[PDB]
């Protein structure tokens, strides 16, 4: 399923705040935030 | 009792109202700095743990 | 983002506080102890300065 309008989904249904992303912290289990897609670094 | 159990005591988890004895005293300052130092019995909740 | 824990820390700046026992008699120092915390079930502490980090 989806996340409300506030989190921002990850992978496997686990989904972190909007300001959690790009911010140097791999929060989640699949460490999609950081992604050189996502982050670009 | 300011230092057994209910030192502390709010009626919800975040209730504006608060009710609180600690025996808290002002003292003076001393020899020409700024800062402000108090005395108070420590607390009942840890205390209790 | 990095940044966005940030936008309201560049408004505010480091200050010189009174500490005691900086070497022997009680300094003025840019570094200044404030409420030490340590609550946790670790021995893990966290400490307010006044300096900026
Ligand atoms: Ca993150």
């Amino acid at each position: 399923p989806t996340c409300g309008a506030h989190e921002f989904q990850c992978s496997t249904s686990s989904c972190i705040p909007i300001s959690w992303v790009c911010d140097d912290d791999a929060d989640c289990s699949d460490q999609s935030d950081e992604s050189l897609e996502q982050c670009g670094r | 009792k300011a230092g057994s159990f209910g030192d502390l005591q709010s009626r919800t988890s975040t209730s504006n109202d608060l009710y609180a004895n600690t025996n808290l005293k002002l003292q003076r300052p001393q020899a020409g700095i700024v800062h402000t130092p108090f005395t108070q019995v420590p607390s009942g909740f840890e205390r209790w743990k | 983002d990095l940044d966005t824990h940030f936008t309201q820390y560049k408004l505010a700046r480091p200050y010189i506080a009174d500490c005691p026992n900086c070497g022997h008699s009680r300094c003025d120092s840019p570094i200044a102890i404030e409420e030490v915390r340590g609550d946790a079930h670790a021995g893990v502490i966290r400490i307010q300065t006044s300096a900026m980090f």
